[PDB]
């Protein structure tokens, strides 16, 4: 929150904080209506910009605000983990039940994508990846890759089926290995940052 | 524009002392005042401030209790008074005004209180 | 507004060249056919009044609309046709595809 | 139960908390889940023995209401 | 003081009703301007919003004084008691001035007559957006700006040589778009009142292609993958491919409403909307293939066996076709 | 209560060269750290108010460089009335100084 004086130079108008800097700007404490984030502390600064007419004073405030996730999860990291977890329960079923798995892995698909628009739809339009983007873009590489798995288990049937009971046994333990893992470093590099 | 303290006070550990500080050339309802204490051959340290305008005062933790700053608007003087002061508060007491950018641009000249028997 | 057609006039300032720059407008959904002046006189219950009036005639696209409404209804329709192409073995094929296309 | 959640949620604002409707929505989309999971278990042990399976689906058919009304009458008892 | 002096004498017998040389001469005005952002630029409306501080300056003989200083540095409170030009920007569709805490206007005086007058806008422009070759497009759209009541025989407008600045361009609003520079130009348009002295300023704005990616280009890419892994499945469970294709086209369907509702509603088609048509198309055509597929099967197995194998090869060599002709024939422009 | 932490504690120096004294601070003072200079048996005298301002009176070697918690002053042409302490002191919040710097001559 910068202000200074318009059509006063520095030779002019200068502008000074009546008490002590760290209490100048106070906030009220009943004076809260956010509801995405949470007002930490204020910081005022003081300083001279350099204008076509002249060198002017600013008066700059710092009001330091950290979002809270609540919303944010139940809204996309809590059904993006549920989702994966819909996805890979279907490496449980039999092989020999080709048309169940494959609207499992399809409706999936399905709720990954109203999902990713609902979520996408919340954030203003920015041109860069954010750290819900590529959350939301792992769990559909990891729910893509269990329907093109599945879809490789059951080419692999009638043809070898040991091969194709050999890759679902493996993948019915290494998807959550690899998810688990994903989410720890997920977590610990945007927690911790 | 100029500050002016009283000369060096010589007393004994037990006692109250009373500094003064009378300014000339401006007046002391527009600025604070602040005393700083400076023991020999060391930094600087904060007793307080007085708003002479409002009569709001406040103090260094370590200073709350012991210092007391007060105001007279009509001789533009400003006072600092310690209560019970013991034998290492041998020090050096500047009263100062603040400036520009919340600086202490304007100093006294030093009231260099000694306490001995 | 105050003024009656005994204290005041209307008229176009030239009658047919008082409005210019509406061949040049660019409406993203319609288009400007025609426009035409006119000039009478309204009566009200506290007298009688100029009035003139600014009219354009606009004309909706086609372009958008069939893309984006009408191409998806008559490949439903025809995804609902390909069903007669299904034998009257595989009931689950031909009742899916035509209970889905209904929920389309 | 997705479809639901998303086309209501976007209503208020972006409260972090737990709402008494985001709990009942969470209570029947984890009751849904728990169904299609039983599904999954009853087709899982399908091949081998359809006893266990049989058992299964009729406990289900008699202690899924059962814990649903009781869930139901938890949380219309404790936000009234 | 004797300021008080000055600034009362100045205005003793003055008429702001008439610009300075009201029967000798033009004004002239010089005109600068300095961009503190550029605001969305969003194309349902038509339009972008711009905050600037308008500085314009001129010379009146009027306000001529003879003193020891040389500038007279004023508020707001004499901008209304001198002449002022009426200036107006002419693709505004709303504008206006900033009055916090005080009426945001500049007025300096100067000991040779020079008035300078600056002021705080906040213009809400408008500017035609051909939305072809959307979102690998490239814009140029004005700010313009004019005398409203003098012709070009009563004031003419001039750029300086340090006409128009702008900040720091990172803390700009721009989010779909990317600022890349400027240019201006001075003309005199044809006008049923006279001829006018027009002062244009254009932005050249590029569209990042950083949000429609991962928007529109990413998902629908992915229904495309999506639809391809139903050649994978086994012919058999036909339910299950019929299941495939019928979710790939709503989505296809849903992903093109949820796509479409980014730029107006143009009856053109654009760049974007040429690709999710061709991505329905496909998951159409692969729907389709697996009727025939199906119809076949019962007719005649020996066409049916090798259809399958077919496609599976035939369907990822045409999209990677299409994807290259469209990416190199859509970013040569 | 900010503590300004000034380095180093004590330095010499000949004449005629640059020179540069540090401040420190635990938390954030965002422009308002002030130099002062005081030499033996005197009261202090500002040089610098606020981060990169000099003062009424000041020679133009003085110069100061601010930021959120780091503050360098730096002197040029060094003459022989430098040998004197040098204070840096917030004024973000209830004042507090530095521990000081003493330059001397060699
Ligand atoms: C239909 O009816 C509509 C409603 O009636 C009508 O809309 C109105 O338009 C008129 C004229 O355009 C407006 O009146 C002018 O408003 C200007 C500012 O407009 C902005 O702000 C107003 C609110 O105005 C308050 O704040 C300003 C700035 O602080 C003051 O200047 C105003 O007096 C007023 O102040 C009080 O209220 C404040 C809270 O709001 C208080 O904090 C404060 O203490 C005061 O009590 C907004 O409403 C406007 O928004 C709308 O309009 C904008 C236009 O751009 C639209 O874009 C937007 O969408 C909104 O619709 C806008 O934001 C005033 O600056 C102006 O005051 C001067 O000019 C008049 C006319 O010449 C003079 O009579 C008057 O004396 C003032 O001149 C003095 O100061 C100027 C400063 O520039 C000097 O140049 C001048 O020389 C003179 O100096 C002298 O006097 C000074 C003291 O006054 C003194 O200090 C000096 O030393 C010197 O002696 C004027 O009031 C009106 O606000 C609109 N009303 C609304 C609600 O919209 C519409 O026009 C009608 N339409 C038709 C077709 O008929
Ligand atoms: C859109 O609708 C409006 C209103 O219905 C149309 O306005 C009408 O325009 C016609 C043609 O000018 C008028 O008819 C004329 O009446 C005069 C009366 O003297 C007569 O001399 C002419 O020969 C002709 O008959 C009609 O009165 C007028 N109606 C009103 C109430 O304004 C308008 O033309 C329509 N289309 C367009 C393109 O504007
Ligand atoms: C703004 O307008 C000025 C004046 O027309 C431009 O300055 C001219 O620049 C050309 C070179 O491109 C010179 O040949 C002219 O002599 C310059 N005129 C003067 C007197 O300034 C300036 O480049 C323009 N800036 C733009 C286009 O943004």
């Amino acid at each position: 929150l910068k202000f200074g004086s318009y059509a006063y130079t520095r030779a002019e108008v200068v502008y000074e904080w009546t008490r002590e800097p760290a209490r100048s700007v106070v906030v009220a404490e009943d004076g809260s209506r956010l509801n995405q984030y949470d007002l930490l502390g204020q910081t005022v600064d003081s300083g001279i910009v350099q204008s076509s007419t002249g060198e002017y004073v600013v008066m700059t405030t710092h009001f330091h605000l950290k979002r809270k996730i609540g919303y944010f999860v139940i809204q996309t990291y809590l059904p993006c983990i549920m989702t994966v977890i819909l996805s890979q329960v279907s490496f449980w079923l039999n092989r020999e039940s080709v048309p169940a798995r494959t609207v499992f892995g399809v409706t999936t698909v399905l709720t990954m994508t109203t999902l990713s628009i609902s979520a996408r739809n919340s954030l203003p339009k920015v041109a860069y990846a954010t750290a819900m983007d590529w959350f939301i873009a792992v769990c559909y590489a990891f729910v893509f890759s269990a329907l093109i798995e599945f879809a490789t288990v059951n080419y692999f049937t009638k043809s070898q089926p040991a091969r194709a009971a050999k890759i679902d046994r493996l993948s019915r333990i290494a998807f959550p290995l690899l998810f688990g893992i994903f989410n720890l470093v997920y977590w610990a590099t945007y927690l911790n940052r | 524009v100029q500050l002016q303290q009283s000369g060096a006070e010589l007393v004994k550990p037990g006692a109250s002392v009373k500094l003064s500080c009378t300014a000339s050339g401006f007046n002391i309802k527009d600025t604070y005042m602040y005393w700083v204490k400076q023991r020999p051959e060391q930094g600087l340290e904060w007793i307080g401030r007085i708003d002479p305008a409002n009569g709001d005062t406040k103090y260094d933790p370590k200073f709350q209790g012991k210092a007391t700053i007060t105001t007279d608007t009509f001789s533009n003087t400003a006072y600092l008074q310690l209560s019970s002061l013991t034998s290492e508060d041998t020090a050096v007491y500047y009263c100062a005004r603040k400036g520009l950018r919340w600086a202490m641009d304007y100093w006294g000249q030093g009231t260099s209180v000694t306490v001995s028997t | 507004y105050g003024y009656t057609t005994d204290d005041i006039e209307f008229y176009w300032r030239g009658d047919d060249n008082a409005v210019t720059g509406v061949t040049k407008i660019e409406l993203p959904q319609f288009s400007i056919v025609d426009y035409k002046l006119i000039t009478k006189k309204v009566v009200f219950s506290t007298g009688s009044y100029p009035r003139l009036s600014l009219s354009f005639k606009l004309k909706r696209n086609i372009g958008y609309f069939i893309l984006q409404t009408y191409m998806p209804s008559i490949l439903i329709t025809i995804l609902s046709w390909v069903s007669f192409w299904i034998n009257y073995d595989a009931s689950a094929a031909r009742v899916a595809l035509g209970i889905t296309t209904v929920l389309t | 139960m997705t479809t639901i959640n998303t086309h209501l949620r976007e209503t208020l604002p972006k409260i972090p908390y737990v709402k008494a409707i985001d709990m009942y929505l969470m209570g029947c989309f984890v009751f849904v889940f728990m169904a299609l999971l039983e599904y999954a278990l009853v087709n899982y042990i399908f091949f081998s023995q359809p006893a266990r399976a049989a058992a299964i689906d009729r406990w289900s058919r008699i202690f899924f209401p059962v814990v649903f009304s009781f869930f139901n009458i938890v949380y219309w008892l404790y936000y009234v | 003081g004797d300021v008080t002096v000055i600034l009362n004498n100045l205005l003793e017998g003055y008429d702001n009703k008439l610009r300075p040389d009201i029967g000798v001469k033009p004004t002239l005005i010089h005109t600068d301007m300095y961009v503190n952002s550029i605001g969305p630029v969003n194309a349902i409306n038509m339009e972008y919003t711009i905050d600037i501080f308008f500085a314009q300056t001129w010379y009146d003989r009027r306000l001529k004084f003879n003193s020891t200083i040389k500038v007279l540095r004023l508020n707001s409170n004499m901008v209304g008691k001198i002449w002022i030009p009426d200036t107006f920007f002419r693709n505004s569709k709303k504008a206006d001035a900033h009055w916090i805490t005080t009426p945001n206007r500049m007025l300096r005086i100067w000991n040779d007559g020079r008035v300078l007058y600056t002021l705080r806008l906040t213009i809400d422009a408008e500017c035609q957006l051909q939305l072809h070759n959307f979102p690998m497009d490239e814009h140029s759209c004005p700010l313009e700006f004019s005398s409203y009541g003098y012709p070009r025989e009563e004031i003419v407008y001039q750029w300086k040589r340090s006409s128009v600045e702008v900040g720091d361009t990172r803390s700009w609003r721009l989010y779909q778009f990317s600022f890349v520079g400027l240019r201006n130009t001075t003309e005199v348009v044809k006008t049923t009142s006279g001829d006018y002295v027009v002062m244009s300023v254009y932005f050249d704005l590029s569209r990042r292609m950083g949000y429609f990616t991962i928007q529109t280009y990413i998902p629908c890419t992915l229904i495309v993958v999506l639809s391809w892994v139903s050649f994978w499945i086994n012919k058999d469970a036909v339910p299950a491919r019929t299941s495939l294709g019928i979710t790939t086209v709503l989505t296809m369907t849903t992903l093109s409403t949820i796509a479409r509702k980014s730029l107006p509603k143009v009856s053109y088609v654009t760049a974007m909307d040429l690709f999710v048509s061709v991505c329905f198309i496909f998951v159409f055509s692969a729907l389709v293939e697996y009727g025939t597929l199906h119809y076949f099967v019962s007719s005649q197995p020996a066409r049916a066996a090798k259809m399958d194998s077919y496609a599976r090869i035939f369907f990822p060599t045409a999209f990677c076709l299409f994807n290259l002709v469209y990416w190199v024939s859509y970013l040569y422009l | 209560n900010i503590v300004m932490t000034q380095s180093p504690k004590s330095m010499s120096m000949s004449v005629g060269e640059r020179v540069t004294l540090s401040c420190k601070a635990s938390e954030y003072v965002g422009t308002y750290v002030s130099w002062y200079q005081q030499k033996p048996e005197q009261s202090p005298k500002l040089l610098i108010y606020g981060a990169s301002n000099r003062y009424t009176g000041v020679p133009d070697r003085f110069t100061g460089s601010g930021s959120a918690t780091d503050f360098t002053l730096t002197i040029g042409s060094v003459q022989a009335e430098d040998l004197a302490d040098y204070h840096c002191g917030q004024s973000y919040s209830y004042p507090t100084f530095g521990a000081g710097t003493k330059l001397e001559l060699k």
